[PDB]
């Protein structure tokens, strides 16, 4: 669903979808070359 | 007959070995890529 | 030589070409 998502770092619009991407355990947020956030880790649990 | 067929073989060899002969078209992709990237990256600037 | 979807996230829409690669080859 397309909803407003804020986890501690930003307020924006997007659709959350599970994927096979893998992030380092010490990494939280990430962006593409266009300087827009395409992924956010779940704060409480482990999810990408 | 041997002059034309061998010349076309040279075009096939020059096109397969040298990929920079089409750089005139690759410049078009580069000019659009630099233009699309510059426009979206200016959104992060403070603009005074 | 995606970058198309990356530009569509900021509001930049990439329009598809009018003539498909199949039709262009049929022109050639």
């Amino acid at each position: 669903k397309c909803v407003n998502f804020n986890f501690n770092g930003l307020t924006g619009t997007g659709v959350l979808t599970e994927s096979n991407k893998k992030f380092l355990p010490f990494q939280q947020f990430g962006r593409d070359i266009a300087d827009t956030t395409d992924a956010v880790r779940d704060p409480q649990t482990l999810e990408i | 007959a041997n002059q034309f067929n061998s010349a076309i073989g040279k075009i096939q060899d020059s096109l397969s070995s040298t990929a920079s002969a089409l750089g005139k078209l690759q410049d078009v992709v580069n000019q659009n890529a630099q233009a699309l990237n510059t426009l979206v990256k200016q959104l992060s600037s403070n603009f005074g | 030589t995606d970058l198309i979807c990356a530009q569509k996230f900021n509001g930049l829409t990439v329009l598809p070409p009018l003539l498909t690669d199949e039709m262009i080859a049929q022109y050639t």
